[PDB]
């Protein structure tokens, strides 16, 4: 019975700058350099450095 | 050259470019084949070509 199933777990998933990945949590930094993110939800954004 | 790898052609197309083009390596989350290219410039619109 799958109905016993009330959420079944799933990703994160993202762009490096144009080109998507997928990820586990909302939390990444594979970026290297020295950067840091966390996601809050689905959508397009852009960031700036100074 | 056929021999050579993409590594040292990233050092020569920069100077090709002469920096005026920006183009960076980036994955796609793709196993195998986890390197894609990006090439970049700058307008208000597609026109940055």
């Amino acid at each position: 019975d799958a109905s016993l199933h009330i959420q079944t777990a799933q990703n994160a998933e993202f762009t490096l700058d144009g080109i998507k990945m997928f990820r586990s949590s909302n939390t990444v930094t594979d970026l290297g350099v020295g950067m840091t993110l966390t996601l809050n939800k689905t959508g397009e954004i852009n960031f700036d450095v100074q | 050259d056929k021999n050579t790898t993409y590594r040292d052609l990233a050092d020569k197309i920069n100077e090709a470019s002469g920096g005026e083009i920006v183009a960076k390596i980036v994955n796609t989350g793709e196993k195998g084949t986890p390197y894609r290219l990006t090439l970049t410039s700058k307008e208000t619109g597609e026109d940055s070509a």
